[PDB]
RNA sequence: ACCGCUGAAAGCAUCUAAGCGGGAAGCCAGCCCCAAGAUGAGUUCUCCCACUGUUUAUCAGGUAAGACUCCCGGAAGACC
RNA sequence: GAUGUCGGCUCGUCGCAUCCUGGGGCUGAAGAAGGUCCCAAGGGUUGGGCUGUUCGCCCAUUAAAGCGGCACGCGAGCUGGGUUCAGAACGUCGUGAGACAGUUCGGUCUCUAUCCGCUACGGGCGCAGGAGAAUUGAGGGGAGUUGCUCCUAGUACGAG
RNA sequence: GCGAGAGCUAACUUCCGUAGCCGAGAGGGAAACAACCCAGACCAUCAGCUAAGGUCCCUAAAUGAUCGCUCAGUGGUUAA
């Protein structure tokens, strides 16, 4: 249910009583509303807000009229969560309390194409014993002629990374409201300055 | 084999369709028979007679009667099993309706009951499960006793009030 | 032609097989080729064919 | 010299599938599709009719035949033969079990795909369809 | 697997022959990721609108909304 | 007119005749620890010493250190220790040249993937107008391991 | 296939006797399939009857008839 749209500022160093809790901050800056999503509107109960704002020059035509019928101003981006209301608009005060756990939202740093140990985890080979150009590949990719074949889904070289990743149960430790600003416990996922959603746990716990 | 059927005046068997319910003086009962089989009150008391004289029709035969059976005794006596606690200090009381069983887990063993049936306590050691139909009554103290069987070796857990656990014993 | 005929026979609430030995018991005498285009093309004839082959059966 | 004809027509048809074996209202579907039952027939077109299925949901299936006929799928990967009883079927989606027995008795290749088109699924009582005012078919032997 | 409820054939009894319940790290769902080329191609919000061309020139041109090309970069990336 | 052959390495995935872990009947099952049998293949199944080892014995742990299939899986993936080319030696056989599935030291393992298959990433067209965005999830993939301690409770059980 | 030896009354085994087929045999059947079952193709035909084998849909042809059997998907592969 609850959830908001925010930008990953970095990584420090704090203290909650006595230990040294490393925490990531996040900005969930206000979201307008924009559009409301029901059954017999959309088949499905949802809301879509936005986050980061945007100058009218740079709007569609027919974005402008998306935001203007609801009249909000326009951003840069926007994204749906399954199955929540209030009214008027949506910061992350109220809608998160220190020490609730929550699901955070991002996409991972992207690597580009790496090899199967750096992606996999592949154990390599000897850099040693005689071993002729085989130092970091795959080795076998099969059996033999049964079945004469390659299985679907075989993990090999390929892009790593840049790909959406959720992290469960990370713990609120700060809310700075009017500053926006969650201290969250831990780490998420995606470079600074990069987006995340951040929801209610998806687990009880 | 199996026919007469001494039917009180408390009761109104619409053998209608087949559909053969009861209504009665403890609360009314829908019961499925088969149709296919035939069942009627042909006088004071009720019959159920049938086609074939195979084997099949003689199994749905004494299955439907005695049937029938229970439904009448049910709206009349009405039905009611008893059943003994027994071991070092278990005992259950009573939530609203729902029973207390302390038999020695941990942590204790409610019991809610299914509408229709009711559960007593008189003293704590033994339980009443009793109502309307036979058949639930039958399905819901067998869970009660489940909650633990009387085990081998020394009759502890839950027992019908007469019942000759037989004793194992160990070293 | 065969599966033509059937279906013009079962119009008509005929199987083939018995279309056919009903019309060899009155002795017509067609080409399955012909009772095909006979059976698509024209409707009442085909129909005329089918009642003199069940009256031939019964 | 034979009569090869031209697609006029596009007829269609409603079946209810309430209370009929699978198998037999499946030839009777598939046998209205392929064309047969059509004395003009001509095989390498597609001349069948369109035929509607309403109340799939109540379809018949000869006992114990729901706990024990088994529809069987595969993946390509590994681990993949994914498995699903006629009773889970049949409350998941069962169009499907309908489609999936039709689509067994039409032909393979390129036409009779295309034919799988002319088949309308719709449990319970109602379809969407009324604008083509189709025209009911009683499931019979004849 | 196993445990039972009611219960005939077989007056007894029986978990079953009609029926009913309890039951695993397994099954289906729930978790996270992809996903309408799901050619069966789905839904919603919005923007542009009803142009020009002697059919010797029955399909194109100039356009709108909107993009692309090109430049400078990037926590994106072999190229794209 | 060549289907490279032991073992290791690397990479997996399957069967179940189940090593662990979960459920259950029986017990010559008091409890605890077991034995055996039935259901169960989700996941897991350690590091070393000796030998070319497969295996097997040993050290030290573990919930467990499962058995097999996949051309005794996998050399256009690596090794090249074993074996089976030419050298040399021992023992043995042979008058000899030579020999042995005896031992011993030595001894070249072929830069370019065309198609299927596989991982990634684009271009095309399609989805009955041309566009910008937000999405339902048919269907598919990943994941699925376990110890120890504590409370319950020094309670049920037990003469202890 | 039948008759024997050898073989484990094993082998898509080996060696003889005997019939047929393949070899050197197309055509229908047995899903596919030298050999099995039907059957020996001079050529043309948008003609009729049959064989083995078949007549729910893919697939030509009775969702045939009547008296039964099995309820186990036995059917759709083994034994004490
Ligand atoms: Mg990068
Ligand atoms: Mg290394
Ligand atoms: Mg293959
Ligand atoms: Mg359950
Ligand atoms: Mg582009
Ligand atoms: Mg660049
Ligand atoms: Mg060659
Ligand atoms: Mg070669
Ligand atoms: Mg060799
Ligand atoms: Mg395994
Ligand atoms: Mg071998
Ligand atoms: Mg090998
Ligand atoms: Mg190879
Ligand atoms: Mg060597
Ligand atoms: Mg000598
Ligand atoms: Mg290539
Ligand atoms: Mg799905
Ligand atoms: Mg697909
Ligand atoms: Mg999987
Ligand atoms: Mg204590
Ligand atoms: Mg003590
Ligand atoms: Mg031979
Ligand atoms: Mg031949
Ligand atoms: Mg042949
Ligand atoms: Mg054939
Ligand atoms: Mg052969
Ligand atoms: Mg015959
Ligand atoms: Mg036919």
């Amino acid at each position: 249910m609850k959830g908001i749209l925010g930008t990953k500022i970095g990584m420090t160093q704090i203290w909650k009583n006595d230990r040294a809790i490393p925490v990531t901050v996040v900005l969930a800056g206000p979201c307008p509303i924009v559009q409301r999503k029901t059954a017999q509107t959309d088949g499905y109960e949802a809301v879509q807000i936005g986050y980061a704002p945007k100058a009218e020059r740079k709007v569609n035509k027919p974005m402008q009229g998306h935001f203007a019928k609801a009249g909000v101003a326009p951003t840069r981006i926007l994204r749906e969560f399954r199955g929540f209301a209030p009214d008027g608009d949506s910061v992350n005060v109220d809608i998160f309390a220190e020490g609730e756990k929550i699901d955070a939202t991002g996409t991972s740093k992207g690597k580009g194409t790496q090899g199967v140990m750096k992606r996999w985890n592949f154990a390599g080979g000897p850099a040693s014993h005689g071993s002729k150009k085989w130092h970091r590949r795959p080795g076998s990719i099969g059996q033999r002629k049964t079945p004469g074949r390659v299985y679907k889904g075989k993990r090999m070289a390929g892009h790593m990374g840049m790909e959406r990743v959720t992290v469960q149960n990370l713990e609120v430790v700060e809310i700075r409201a009017g500053e926006n600003l969650i201290l969250v416990k831990g780490a998420i996922p995606g470079a600074n300055g990069g987006l995340v959603v951040l929801r209610s746990a998806a687990k009880a716990s | 084999g199996k026919q007469p059927i001494a039917v009180p005046s408390g009761v109104t068997v619409n053998a209608q369709d087949g559909v053969f319910k009861v209504k009665g003086p403890k609360g009314e009962l829908t019961v499925p028979y088969n149709t296919e089989l035939t069942v009627r009150q042909d006088g004071d008391q009720l019959l159920v007679e049938r086609p074939s004289d195979a084997q099949k029709h003689r199994a749905l035969h004494g299955l439907t009667r005695t049937l029938v059976a229970n439904a009448v005794k049910g709206v009349s006596d009405g039905y009611t099993i008893n059943l003994e606690l027994r071991g070092v200090g278990f005992r259950a009381k009573l939530t609203g309706k729902a029973l207390e069983m302390n038999i020695g887990y941990s942590h204790p063993v409610i019991i809610e009951p299914p509408a229709g049936v009711t559960f007593a306590v008189p003293e704590p050691t033994r339980i009443d499960v009793s109502g309307i139909d036979k058949q639930l009554v039958g399905q819901v103290a067998a869970n009660v006793r489940k909650v633990r069987k009387p085990d081998a070796y020394h009759g502890k857990g839950v027992r019908f009030v007469g019942e000759q656990i037989a004793l194992k014993a160990g070293k | 032609w065969i599966q033509r005929i059937n279906a013009g026979a079962r119009l008509h609430g005929m199987n083939y097989s018995t279309f056919i030995n009903g019309l060899k018991r009155a002795n017509i005498d067609l080409n399955r080729k012909v009772l095909a285009d006979i059976a698509a093309r024209e409707p009442e004839a085909f129909k005329a064919l089918v009642d003199a082959s069940r009256n031939a059966r019964q | 010299k034979t009569y090869i004809p031209k697609n006029d027509e596009q007829n269609w048809v409603v079946v209810d599938a309430s209370g009929v074996p699978l198998g037999r209202l499946a030839t009777l579907i598939a046998s209205r599709i392929r064309g047969k039952h059509r004395p003009d027939f001509t095989p390498n077109m597609i001349q069948g009719d369109f035929v509607v299925v309403i109340n799939a949901a109540q379809v018949a299936l000869t006992g114990k035949k729901l706990d024990d006929k088994v529809y069987t799928r595969y993946t390509g990967y590994q681990g993949g033969l994914k498995t699903e009883t006629a009773r889970e079927a049949l409350s998941k989606h069962p169009e499907r079990v309908i489609e999936h027995a039709v689509f067994g008795m039409l032909p393979k290749g390129r036409q009779g795909r295309a034919m799988h088109t002319r088949l309308k699924v719709y449990a319970g009582e109602t379809h969407p369809h009324s604008a083509q005012k189709p025209q009911v078919l009683k499931t019979q032997p004849l």
